[PDB]
């Protein structure tokens, strides 16, 4: 069992930045990879950024490439997502998810544990 | 032309002779040795202009022949000088001149001055030859240097050394005339591993080869010679274990200076495999012995001889009075192993015997002589029938060597099975003597004096008119007189009638009107093991003949229980595979089927389901295809035969190994109809589920996101025809990705819940309104109509609590085959009924009558009903209701729990050790009779319909054993549905003990835990409940210490209290230590030795591997933590794990972690990154020479960082050595998405090459796409390192390796992608990689 609680969203103007955080709790150590996802009102949930937990290898989607940085703190058990130069097309509910499989990170296997999400509305 | 050339070059000589004799005349201010030489060839320049390019090589060959024909060295030098200027000025091509000068047959080393002048000329002009031509000239120059003897005159050495300077110029890296890889290739072709360089060269070529010593390491697997596999004769074979059949050496890529052990024969590897049971197929695949000709493979033939000598060595040194403890176990293995290789003509018996005589001549004592002759008797008694006599005579030299000749050898105690080994020598001589009497003359063979007592005992017993089974007197006669016409009917017939039971009254079988023969005691295994292969061959032939005889006699009497039990035991010996297993499926099965025996056919399929073990995959697929064709047509519309065919097929499909599925089903893509079902949706669903875990466990789809193109698309698409169906979400979500993508499309509409309820009520309303019986029977049994009669019977005894006489007649007319659809629809209707129902008596009435239709009226059997329920596509609460119905049927009444409790308490699964199975089998059926023809319905109907249908023979099966394959499926469905968790615990508590009779309990747990890692990781109590219930069912039938480790039984066997048992490093070392000691072969042994002929695993290592993986998966610890703990057994300084033997531990960890789910073996990627960022690879402190110790785990290291860096590389090789190609496919993305952004130094780049380099060949053969992705990743890393480093010290090993990868693997595939990367490198790298783009 692994619990995730997103935090840090809200209404932000275009071109500004935002720093999402995810409180990772439960049975950490079962986690090999962690990632950030988003889902528009009437669209399919997309992946934003993924990391391998202990080494810290990062991987970014082509939609947010160059504008977003994903990072982690093992000691604080917290996952971070720095979003810069936010555009109106980034309006979505953002979820943090963990997964024990490397193919979650390399391929496109669905992540196992999820948080309830956080709203990010960029006008 | 040649006459013109003669006149031209005579003027050149004649003009120089007068210039030599009168100098200082017209040389006032000549050019510094340039215009003179040019003007000398002025006439030749105009002649050369009027020549086509076709004549150029003929003109130069003539010039060289004219220069080499001169006698004056002063004139040869002048002509060479004129020639040198002609090349410098561009008049003559340098390659043709160099080729003609070196290929000249006048150029000899004894021509001491022409030799020096020629190679001094080559040294000047060879620089202008292209790199391919320089490689050509490098070969011939080294060939001419080879013609010089090792001893010459001291004065000619300086002139002979002129050829060494050309070699020194070609091998000059700074000159860059050709890729250095080309040069070392030609050097090794002439100077292979073992040859010493010529004295003229010496240190020059020896040091040049050592510059490729790093590249050979980059392309070599660390510790490969000590990496050993686990023998699985299942899916294909890994190319890593293939050997040269002529040298036993690994096929190496390129002519590189690989380590000395890689050039040696892999005797230890082949020896270890031959020692393992069922290694027959793997030994052939290694040496390519696919049966092409009389191989006479001597390296295998000599290794079998060494394995016999080793058995003779262990025969000495104690072993005591009782048994052998190994030794006799190895002789037992040698008996059946060596037979195949000599029968199919791979080892020669006469050559093996005389080669065995030399090895045994004067080599100490001889205590295992009888066992050796017993092994040899198997060859002679079985093959002397038609082989020439001169091939078995060398045995006489062995007999004279091993036995005391003077005094008589006494007769042994014929009550012990070892008497057949003592009499083995006399038996051998009786076969030689009868081969000498048949076709007499030439060479008669007399019996020895020491074997006179053994022979008199055999002849005096042969004239005894009635022999018993109370001793081995019968087996001794079958072994000795097997090759005798009339002398074999006396013993052979004595033990065939003891199981046939011809007379002395008969015996009943379960059901009504089924009688078998009297004998019930089968021939014990220690008796069958005491028979020779030839004696067992006739026993197999006599049993199959009588079955065919009974099948053509259209007899209703069944075969004796002892006959089918004995025949199943003889089917164990794989050295009798020709007449036994291959004939049972290809000859006996079709013959019985073509005779319409049905009764006998029911015995053969029942014998297969309950008495077979190690059957090869292609044989199971053969029987499976026969079962499908048997069920579809032939009008086998009998209740007892349809149940048997469908039950036997379910066992074959469910038991297919994960690795076996692809190679056996990829052969039927041309017409998959043969290996599929046409109407049994359950079997086709069971096959889909078996594809699901097989592609999962083997990581088949890892990399591919589409089933299209693979072998599965044509199998599944055909399964959609015949039997279209849907998969519930909780089950479909566990399939591999590409399989789900196949079932989301290819979707089938389903009849709604309301339409089924409305259809049943409208048809039950019609049932209550019809009076004409013929109209009722015609309507409610119409083929093609909705299968609702089981729902109607449900409706009848729900309201009226009874069924009319027509109710039985309608069932009787539907047929067993068409009735499964009724059970299938009745399953859906049961779900709707229970899902829409008030509690209390309205619900308990449904349960009461649902059990009545099974046990009271015998309308459907329990395993048929529950299999259909578990094979439905209900979602959510509907699925919870469907599984709740399954729990009710199993646990609520007393009918099934009593049957399982009594059968488990009173019976044992070791049928091969049992002499009273039929008695214990009849006691069950007499206590819980099974009615397979609706007897309960016909007996409680209004006018009792008397039934007298004769039952078919039932020797082994019952409802408890028939349900065990379905129980495997029921458990998987409950694991997939999360709210049905608690009910699964109650099933394992009540019915868990049934797994005592499971055929592959450890294998079932292995697949279940591996396939359901995601659904059991956060439900450890359920995972412990499953592992402990199935393994616990065998605690009184298998030795202590057979499965779970001693620590796991003392810690993880307690209740939870918010503190699960977290194992320490000592635990994982001991657990892995059981595998390293089993693969090493220990006299005590971590696990007890079992008769592997009757186990789910073929050999100890296969058993030691699975029970270790099962235990590691049963731990309440995540895959990441367990996987890292495995790596820390070796990568961290640990006691109990002794160094100097670390490769045997790395081999076991690789085997263990590569068989675990991905969360376990994925942690290797994390461990590599920790080494990539280590001070050993990130520091900028330079070395002199290649840092071999950073990558060689056997060297001595200066730092702990160097120690773990090399150990990680060695472990990563061991892990990837045992990985499937699917697991290896993560490496290209691991290189580009994890390592690429952090590899910045030169040592990090080399460490990546040492990691992936050795496995390039596997990507060449198994998945080509990855080979190109890895090749570009290597160049992308080289550009990053080149830009972050001020300088690069080891550019030569880096470029040598990149050239090796080109000519051996990538070739020209990656040229445009690489060229653009080359253009951004520093000029030093571009000049070395000058030829990569070619």
């Amino acid at each position: 069992q692994v619990q995730l609680v997103e935090s840090g969203g809200g209404l932000v103007q275009a071109g500004a930045s935002l720093r999402l955080s995810c409180a990772v709790s439960g049975r950490t150590g079962s986690i090999y990879t962690m990632g950030w996802f988003r889902q528009a009102p009437g669209k399919e949930r997309e992946v934003v950024a993924r990391t391998t937990w202990t080494p810290g290898s990062t991987k970014y989607a082509d939609s947010v490439k160059g504008r977003v940085a994903i990072s982690r703190d093992i000691a604080k058990n917290t996952l971070y997502l720095q979003m810069n130069n936010l555009k109106p097309e980034d309006t979505a509910v953002y979820y943090c998810a963990a997964c024990a499989y490397g193919t979650c990170y390399y391929g496109d296997r669905a992540y196992e544990y999820w948080g309830q999400g956080t709203q990010v509305t960029v006008s | 032309m040649e006459t013109q050339l003669q006149s031209i070059f005579e003027e050149v000589v004649k003009t120089e002779v007068i210039e030599e004799a009168f100098p200082g005349m017209f040389m006032d201010t000549p050019e510094d040795e340039k215009t003179k030489l040019i003007s000398c060839l002025g006439a030749f320049r105009q002649f050369w202009g009027g020549l086509s390019q076709e004549s150029h090589e003929q003109c130069i060959q003539w010039i060289v022949k004219f220069i080499h024909g001169q006698h004056s060295p002063k004139r040869i030098s002048f002509l060479y000088d004129c020639l040198a200027m002609a090349v410098e000025t561009g008049l003559l091509p340098p390659r043709l001149v160099c080729e003609s000068l070196i290929n000249s047959d006048t150029l000899e080393w004894e021509r001491t001055q022409l030799w020096a002048l020629t190679f001094k000329l080559v040294r000047k002009i060879i620089g202008g030859v292209d790199y391919k031509g320089v490689r050509d000239l490098l070969k011939v120059i080294l060939e001419k240097i080879l013609t010089i003897p090792n001893t010459v005159s001291s004065a000619v050495v300086q002139q002979l050394l002129a050829a060494r300077e050309v070699i020194a110029y070609i091998l000059e890296r700074n000159a860059c005339l050709l890729p250095a890889y080309f040069a070392v290739t030609e050097i090794r072709k002439l100077y292979p591993e073992g040859k010493l360089p010529h004295w003229l060269l010496g240190n020059l070529v020896s040091d040049f080869v050592d510059t490729f010593r790093p590249t050979a390491r980059i392309n070599s697997i660390c510790g490969r010679c000590s990496l050993l596999p686990v023998v699985n004769n299942s899916g294909a074979i890994c190319n890593s274990w293939k050997l040269d059949p002529a040298t036993l050496r690994f096929p190496l890529k390129g002519l590189l200076p690989y380590d000395k052990d890689l050039f040696e024969p892999q005797t230890a590897l082949l020896r270890y495999v031959l020692e393992q049971p069922y290694s027959r197929d793997m030994v052939c695949n290694m040496l390519g012995l696919n049966k092409q000709h009389k191989q006479r493979c001597p390296v295998l033939e000599d290794q079998l001889v060494d394995l016999v000598v080793y058995a003779m060595e262990r025969s000495e040194t104690e072993e005591k009075f009782d048994d052998g403890g190994t030794s006799q176990l190895l002789w037992q293995h040698l008996s059946s192993q060596l037979i195949f290789f000599v029968l199919f003509q791979f080892a020669s018996f006469p050559h093996m015997v005389l080669s065995l005589h030399q090895k045994l001549a004067g080599r100490g004592l001889i205590k295992g002589r009888d066992h050796l002759m017993w092994v040899l008797l198997q060859f002679i008694s079985g093959s002397i029938q038609k082989n020439a006599l001169a091939d078995f005579l060398p045995v006489m030299k062995l007999f004279d060597l091993l036995y005391p000749e003077k005094e008589y050898i006494p007769v042994p105690d014929i009550n012990k099975p070892q008497s057949t080994h003592a009499f083995a020598m006399t038996c051998i001589w009786i076969h030689l003597n009868r081969k000498a009497q048949n076709d007499n003359s030439k060479l008669q063979i007399p019996i020895p004096h020491s074997l006179r007592l053994h022979h008199e005992f055999l002849q005096q017993s042969l004239r005894n008119k009635s022999l018993q089974m109370n001793d081995y007197k019968i087996a001794l006669l079958c072994n000795a007189y097997s090759t005798n016409s009339e002398c074999f009917t006396l013993p052979m017939g004595a033990l065939v009638e003891t199981i046939y039971g011809n007379g002395i009254m008969r015996i009943p079988l379960p059901g009504t009107n089924c009688m078998a023969s009297g004998s019930i005691t089968p021939l014990p295994m220690n008796l069958l093991d005491s028979l020779t292969v030839h004696a067992k061959m006739s026993l197999i032939h006599s049993i199959a003949t009588r079955v065919i005889k009974l099948a053509h006699a259209k007899s209703s009497v069944a075969l004796a229980p002892a006959l089918v039990e004995t025949y199943s035991r003889l089917l164990v010996y794989m050295e009798i595979e020709s007449l036994g297993i291959k004939g049972f499926i290809s000859q006996l099965l079709p013959t019985v089927f073509k005779s319409h025996a049905w009764g006998i056919l029911h015995t053969l399929l029942e014998m297969f389901s309950y008495r077979m073990h190690h059957i090869q995959p292609h044989y199971r697929v053969q029987l499976l295809s026969h079962l499908h064709t048997l069920a579809a047509v032939a009008q086998t519309n009998q209740n007892q035969l349809h149940l048997c065919v469908e039950s036997t097929a379910l066992r074959l499909i469910t038991a297919l190994g994960s690795s076996e599925v692809q190679p056996q089903f990829t052969r039927f893509l041309s017409d998959p109809k043969t290996v599929l079902s046409a109407e049994s949706e359950e079997l086709n669903r069971a096959l889909i589920l078996t594809l699901a875990r097989a592609t999962h466990v083997t990581d088949f789809f890892t990399g591919s996101d589409s089933i299209q193109g693979t072998w599965c698309k044509d199998i599944l698409q055909t399964i959609m025809s015949f039997t279209p169906h849907n998969w519930a979400s909780h089950t479909l979500s566990c399939f591999p990705g590409p399989l789900q993508a196949f079932f989301k499309q290819n979707n089938v509409p389903q009849e709604s819940r309301f339409n089924l309820k409305k259809n049943v009520e409208e048809e039950y309303r019609k049932w209550k309104s019809m009076s004409n019986e013929n109209d009722i029977i015609t309507h409610f049994s119409m083929q093609g109509s909705p299968p609702l009669f089981l729902c109607l019977l449900w409706k009848m005894l729900l309201e009226t609590d009874h069924i009319n006489q027509i109710g039985y007649r309608v069932l009787e007319r539907i047929g067993a085959r068409a009735l499964v659809a009724h059970v299938r629809t009745f399953a859906d209707f049961l779900v709707y009924e229970f899902s829409t129902s008030a509690g209390g008596q309205q619900l308990n009435k449904c349960i009461e009558i649902l059990n009545d239709m099974v046990w009271k009226y015998n309308i459907v059997t329990l395993d048929r009903l529950i299999l259909c329920l578990a094979m439905r596509s209900h979602e959510g609460n509907e699925a919870q209701v469907c599984y709740f119905i399954i729990q009710l049927l199993l646990l609520k009444p007393n009918d099934f729990r009593n049957r399982v409790s009594d059968f488990v308490k009173e019976n044992s699964p070791e049928h091969w050790l049992q002499n009273d199975w039929h008695t214990k089998h009849m006691n069950y059926h007499k206590k819980y009779p099974e009615k397979l023809y609706f007897e309960g319905l016909a007996e409680q109907v209004d006018p009792p319909v008397q039934i007298q249908s004769p039952y078919l023979p039932i020797y082994f099966g019952n409802v408890c054993l028939r349900f065990l394959p379905v129980f495997d499926i029921v458990i998987h469905r409950f694991l997939e549905l999360l709210p049905v968790s608690k009910s699964l615990e109650t099933l394992l508590d009540h019915l868990g003990g049934l797994y005592k009779f499971h055929d592959r309990p450890v294998t079932y747990l292995y697949n279940t835990l591996h396939y359901y890692e995601m659904h059991l990781r956060d439900r450890a109590f359920l995972k412990r409940k499953l592992v402990h219930a199935i393994i616990g069912s065998l605690k009184d039938n298998r030795p202590q210490g057979w499965c779970l480790s001693d620590t796991y039984l003392k810690c993880a066997m307690n209740a939870r209290e918010e503190n699960p048992w977290v194992p320490d490093d000592t635990y994982y070392c001991r657990l892995i230590g059981r595998l390293v000691d089993t693969m090493a072969g220990k006299s005590p042994g971590p696990f007890p030795n079992c008769d592997w002929r009757f186990n789910e695993f073929p050999n100890p290592a296969a058993h030691a591997l699975h029970v270790t993986c099962v235990e590691l998966m049963a731990l309440a610890v995540s895959g990441k933590e367990v996987g890292n703990a495995l790596l820390n057994v070796v990568l961290k300084s640990q006691p109990l794990v002794p160094r100097e033997n670390i490769t045997a531990w790395m081999n076991a960890i690789g085997l263990i972690i590569t068989a675990l789910p991905e969360p376990y073996w994925i942690v290797l990627h994390d461990r590599i990154v920790s080494v990539i960022s280590s001070p050993s690879l990130t520091s900028e402190t330079e070395w002199v020479g290649y840092p071999f110790r950073l990558f060689d785990f056997t060297a001595c290291h200066q730092s702990y960082s160097e120690m773990s860096c090399s150990y990680t590389l060695a472990l990563a090789h061991a892990v990837w050595h045992h990985s499937s190609i699917g697991q290896l496919s993560l490496i290209p993305k691991f290189l580009t998405e994890v390592l690429l952004p952090i590899v910045k130094t030169e040592f990090q780049l080399l460490y990546v090459y040492h990691l992936v380099g050795p496995f390039l060949q596997r990507f060449q053969q198994e998945r080509t796409r990855c080979m190109i992705e890895i090749g570009v990743a290597f160049y992308d890393m080289l550009l990053n390192v080149d830009q972050c480093s001020t300088h690069l010290n080891y550019m030569d090993p880096i470029c040598d390796f990149l050239y090796h990868m080109k000519y051996m693997f990538t070739g020209d595939s990656v040229k445009e992608q690489v060229e653009k990367i080359i253009c951004n490198l520093k000029p030093a790298l571009k000049l070395r990689l000058r030829f990569i783009t070619h």
